[PDB]
RNA sequence: UUGACCUCGGAUCAGGUAGGAGGACCCGCUGAACUUAAGCAUAUCAAUAAGCGGAGGAAAAGAAACCAACAGGGAUUGCCCUAGUAACGGCGAGUGAAGCGGCAACAGCUCAAAUUUGAAAGCUGGCUUCGGCCCGCGUUGUAAUUUGGAGAGGAUGCUUUGGGCGAGGCUCCUUCUGAGUUCCCUGGAACGGGACGCCACAGAGGGUGAGAGCCCCGUAUAGUUGGAAGCCAAGCCUGUGUA
RNA sequence: GAGACCGAUAGCGCACAAGUAGAGUGAUCGAAAGAUGAAAAGCACUUUGAAAAGAGGGUUAAAUAGCACGUGAAAUUGUUGA
RNA sequence: GAAGCCAGAGGAAACUCUGGUGGAGGCUCGCUGACGUGCAAGAUCGUCAAAUCUGAGCAUGGGGGCGAAAG
RNA sequence: UGAGCCCGGGUCGAACGGCCUCUAGUGCAGAUCUUGGUGGUAGUAGCAAAUACUUCAAUGAGAACUUGAAGGACCGAAGUGGGGAAAGGUUCCAUGUGAACAGCGGUUGGACAUGGGUUAGUCGAUCCUAAGCCAUAGGGAAGUUCCGUUUCAAAGGGGCACUCGUGCCCCGUGUGGCGAAAGGGAAGCCGGUUAAUAUUCCGGCACCUGGAUGUGGGUUUUGCGCGGCAACGCAACUGAACGCGGAGACGACGGCGGGGGCCCCGGGCAGAGUUCUCUUUUCUUCUUAACGGUCUAUCACCCUGGAAACAGUUUGUCUGGAGAUAGGGUUUAAUGGCCGGAAGAGCCCGACACUUCUGUCGGGUCCGGUGCGCUCUCGACGUCCCUUGAAAAUCCGCGGGAGGGAAUAAUUCUCACGCCAGGUCGUACUCAUAACCGCAGCAGGUCCCCAAGGUGAACAGCCUCUGGUUGAUAGAACAAUGUAGAUAA
RNA sequence: AAACUUUCAACAACGGAUCUCUUGGUUCUGGCAUCGAUGAAGAACGCAGCGAAAUGCGAUAAGUAAUGUGAAUUGCAGAAUUCCGUGAAUCAUCGAAUCUUUGAACG
């Protein structure tokens, strides 16, 4: 029998702290962690971590072993030597003075700065996350919400102005493919910017896109973790593109003319050539778009929904159907503006959205300009029962209790036994019956309360503290519930 | 031992509650392979020990 | 702040090398005594044995800071005489060469010392689709030219070229190649005796029941079959650059 | 490949399961020991004997060749005869 | 069988005796030579060996003369 | 003449001779010659001590030394007994043989031949270091190698970090290995079983170490639990780096006390033995493991209180205002008591069975006493010494506060239960007047464990219980002598 | 007279001399140049149907692959080989392999 030592087996060589993880790869931490971020290794949760390192605080991050061995075997790490090593060199040629070689090292070292695309291939590490154009759609979510929030950033030391440009290239390459295949399916406005959901072959993907200003940064927010995090999704999203693309059958990538970029077209600027109950709600249509009006997301949902036939101003940029707001050959116009061409329909944005939300052309006259806008739904909460619905009206969603209260409030707008038999020998219908009605319910709430507090002494120590945690968390959304519904009420008296 | 019940499981399908071993004087290892109440051992040496 | 150069380190870094055995002969180091003779001592044994280090099919030496004194010879090595001569030794015990001369065998060369300076022209890697791509080493000197019975540089006019296939051949293993088991006697068994023959560029040797050229393997000369690797080579393709 | 060599006390210590058996704590020391017969044809069967073996019988040219085996001296010994 | 302790009796005390309790000892039982000193014609005093037994592991010092040793 | 030469008879089987030259390892009575073989002495000397053997039966061709029974002797717990260390190596065990060995024989053997036999998480090794040694850094040496062991070695670790700038921090040496089958050390007991193995096999009942993980329980919206004056108590009741401590870890002797075993004495049950006579008689059985639960305490420590008219107290000593006596409590526990184990076991006795595998059923296994007795362990006290009494592996606690949270739960809780696993090597036998060494199967040497009783003053002598011998070449004749040396008779 | 001692002869013993033989030694001569970290020389343990030693080999273990020959090995046992054939063999050659523990011996 082998006297074994106490901490030499079971979690302690299947858990790894981070320090060791790093001392056993040899590795920067920045290079650990971009290591990390592109393989998708996280930290884990031991069992006991006393048990894995004696000496770890709550504050310790473990490290699976094997995911450690994957960065040990991973090929980017040689390349990352490798790079380190031509930086040196590069170093050594411009400290000398040898300008060419320092150019041609440079040519090879192939900095994103000038080619625009991330500086380290990650073919495998794509494949071997994403065995799966499955897999591939279910992360797109976050993919595209990065991509589109740097397209709309500014450029940094981390990420260079080219590989802005390239974010917003795919970006663009992604609208077209929704806009062609029409797999775009729901859209939501917010406080904090755009909402896009799509099914892409049954996936749902939802991104953000904030509102075009200038995206406001403060703080310690540091760019090279989001560098590394573009970079990845660059690639990822590329290759998602081709593989659509050659799947609808279109050519990749559509060609780029510079000249319309320069112009402004966005959008406009790619023409999509091939190889060799969505697409109704404004086919029949004539949109024009204000100068107000944000183009690339309205754009974006009429060429998703069908109108083919968008203008605009020209400060917006080419690729307008037509610029000449007077055209007479025109069914809508879009204006948030505080000729009255009376062949004319003005609507509010807040309709574009409505009617990609619903699928039925809405009430113009109700969304007409310079009117107090409708409340704006939104498109992603399931009715679930038990929680507030504001579609469903409060004669059918109240709490008895409410009701009752209610029924009284618009009606007014023992010892009496005794005393009357004294007194004696020496409107009121429903109001009446609403007041014992009133007193009825509270005893059967009392009547109920008494029966839990039997219970609830009918439990044990910590069994009733699990039931108390539950009570407290019920009666908190129980109490937002209340709020809302009371808010209703003075709502609708008023 | 390890090796041993592992051979016996894999090759000749026999279920063995311990193994008992011993080097002997000529060089030659002697397992003793206690088996599970459920076999019989007689028959399992009848069929596949062809050992009466 | 950064970056060079110098020096010194790390790596289970990439690729390699050394140890041990054998030691008959060979190159070095170290190093006795017994014995012999002599008043004594040096000497002799012996620059040996034992001990230590280091190579090969040979080793080592080797192309004069030589021999010589002639009419001169001409790297090194080994044999013959030189010669028991010169020479050193109580001119004891004793020790003890070399030049010449005859033979065997023969073969000559490379660097450092000059500046390519009108062009580091040189070389190690490792990446290769192999065709060429980069990392470096190196100017505190890698190529080409020259090595003193020489040489360089200019001028001059004659004279010489370089690669790739390669039929075939030589060397060595292997296949095959003559003739009595004729008759009689002794004998357990003829391979012995007698008779009549045959082969022989083969009458060496061995086996077979006794001394066998002709029973068997073999043995002699010429070929003949297939294979092995080095070397040579008729011819045939090419050549190139003011080299 | 050979020899005016030696021929089992010779020739290498070793013609053989010889650097073996064996001795020494160890460095080391270190032997003895070849031959039936052409061919095992190495004696079937019978008898005595506990067996070992013996006697008939048989193999072979020979058992005056029986695996204590070619030939088989002397020392020494037994029987027989003088 | 010694220190130490207790009690009785004399001594002003220090002590002395007796009776004990105690169980420490370079204490017992079982089966000489070599020198040195000598202060004389040799006396006395000192020094040197004889150094728990035993299994398994381990280390060290070795001759002579010279010299104060250091060497 | 001679050294010699030739022929005959027998044996035998394969080569050999004469003549003239050539050649040499060429001629034997000696050398206390070499090797081998063989004699007389000579069937001679001789074949020891451990007192000692005898009768019947069986096996066998054969019996003093083969076996069974009986008789007489012996070792006498300081063994002629039961086991180990070292060393040996199959000698152990079953069957067969009797060519050689066992100074005689042999049916016997440690012989020879053929088969078999050694079962482990708990027993050792494996792990740790001790005295000591070896490599590394360096330095000598012509060199094989020597000095050197922490040295004028860049020698070893650990942590932190939103990826702000691909860094920054601390901590400490002899930086490794070897050296112990008696030192340190996690954990297994009882019964039964084979021809040969038993803490290993089977049955019953346990333990330890390591890992993973869930339930219950504890804490938590007063953040990390309560009680007691205190000694401290409990089912667990945050705790990083860093630091401290404990155990491992310890001398010899003396008497004293506690406890467990052994010895002794008595009663009772069952059986056996003597018995002319006597002996309410003599002997034997009457046992209870690991592990778990519960109860049990000297030292020590705490509270009240305050002592000389000094007290307490041991076999002895000593202790006490640095807190005694006294009163009241806390705490360290085992080989102690009770229960489970566990009577179902082991042992004793009786009855019934009869091709075999071998059985079935009844009863009992109880109660005391004593001690200048023996032995193991524990405890307080005293004395002495070379005077704080080896080191390391390993386990635990404490200080310090860095960090840390739970609303269909969190938990860095050493609590209860649940889950999994535990490899390698040795295991036979002897340990000696036959298994080791000594030239050997030698009256010799060789380390340790256990250790009954009677007579008896006795640790003097003698004799028995358990266990083990009857073995030293045997028969006939007589067998109790002689000499020498010691010894206070 | 027998026995005993001695002598001569025949047979039989003991012993291994002589003669004969020799898959051995010894000496001379000739051609050639070839150990080892790609793990040598040496030591150890295993491997055959029945083997102790010598020999061979290394868990692919008296051996595998390839080439050549052409019908065996042998003590016994059991299998072959169709022989008009990739094919026996304790066969030869030998260019591919297997190659346990140490040993310069190297976690």
């Amino acid at each position: 029998g082998k006297a074994k030592k106490k901490g030499k087996s079971g979690a302690a060589r299947n858990y790894m702290t981070r320090t060791q993880a790093v001392k056993k790869l040899q590795l920067s931490l920045p290079d650990f962690r971009k290591l990390c971020i592109w393989k998708g290794i996280y930290p884990r949760e031991p069992r006991d971590r006393r048990k894995v390192n004696k000496s770890a605080t709550a504050s310790t991050t473990f490290y699976y072993t094997k995911d450690i061995q994957y960065l040990l075997h991973e090929p980017l790490l040689q390349k990352f030597r490798e790079q380190k090593a031509l930086e040196k060199k590069i170093s050594r040629a411009l400290g000398r003075g040898d300008v060419s070689n320092a150019a041609r090292l440079e040519r090879n070292a192939n900095l994103p700065e000038k080619t625009g695309k991330p500086r380290y291939t990650l073919n495998h590490i794509i494949r071997e996350r994403y065995p799966t154009f499955q897999d591939a759609l279910r992360d797109l979510d976050d993919c595209l919400s990065m991509l589109f929030l740097f397209a709309n950033l500014p450029s940094t030391t981390a990420v260079p102005a080219k590989m802005i440009a390239r974010c917003e290239r795919l970006c663009h390459e992604f609208q077209h493919y929704l806009i062609v295949t029409h797999s775009l399916r729901k859209s939501f406005l917010s406080i904090k910017g755009i909402y896009y959901q799509a099914n892409i072959q049954g996936e749902d993907i939802l991104w953000l896109v904030p509102y075009k200003f200038n995206q406001r940064i403060v703080g310690d927010v540091d760019f090279r973790i989001m560098g590394t995090f573009v970079e990845f999704y660059m690639t990822l999203l590329g290759f998602v593109n081709y593989r659509l693309y050659t799947s609808i059958g279109l050519k990749y990538p559509p060609k780029f003319d510079q000249v319309k970029d320069d112009q402004g077209a966005e959008l406009a600027a790619f023409s999509l050539e091939g190889l060799n109950d969505p697409s109704q709600l404004f086919a029949n249509f004539t949109f024009f778009l204000s100068r107000e009006t944000p183009r690339q997301p309205l754009e974006f949902i009429l060429r998703a929904f069908g109108c083919k036939r968008i203008g605009w101003d020209a400060v917006l940029g080419e690729g307008a159907f037509t610029t000449d707001e007077s055209d007479p050959r025109i069914t809508h116009q879009i204006i948030d503006r505080p000729g009255r061409y009376p062949g004319r329909i003005y609507v509010q944005p807040q309709w574009v959205w409505d009617s990609i939300n619903d699928e039925e052309l809405k009430p113009p006259e109700l969304y007409a300009p310079g009117a107090q806008l409708p409340p704006h739904l939104s498109p992603f909460v399931k009715p679930t029962q038990g929680q507030y619905d504001p579609t469903k009206p409060l004669e059918e969603q109240q709490t008895e209790a409410e009701a009752l209260e209610a029924e009284l409030e618009d009606a007014q707008a023992e010892a009496t036994l005794e005393r009357q038999r004294e007194l004696e020998a020496e409107l009121d219908p429903k109001v009446k019956a609403k007041l014992e009605a009133k007193k009825a319910l509270e005893r059967k709430k009392k009547q109920e309360a008494e029966e839990l507090e039997r219970a609830k002494g009918m439990l044990s120590k910590k069994k009733r503290k699990l039931f108390e945690q539950m009570q407290y968390s019920n009666a908190k959304k129980n109490a937002e519930d209340a709020k809302l519904r009371a808010k209703r009420r003075r709502i609708e008296k008023e | 031992k390890a090796q041993i019940k592992q051979a016996l499981k894999k090759l000749y399908d026999i279920d063995t509650v311990k193994i008992n071993t011993l080097i002997r004087p000529d060089g030659t290892k002697k397992a003793f392979a206690r088996l599970t109440p459920d076999v019989d051992a007689l028959d399992i040496a009848a069929t596949k020990l062809g050992l009466v």
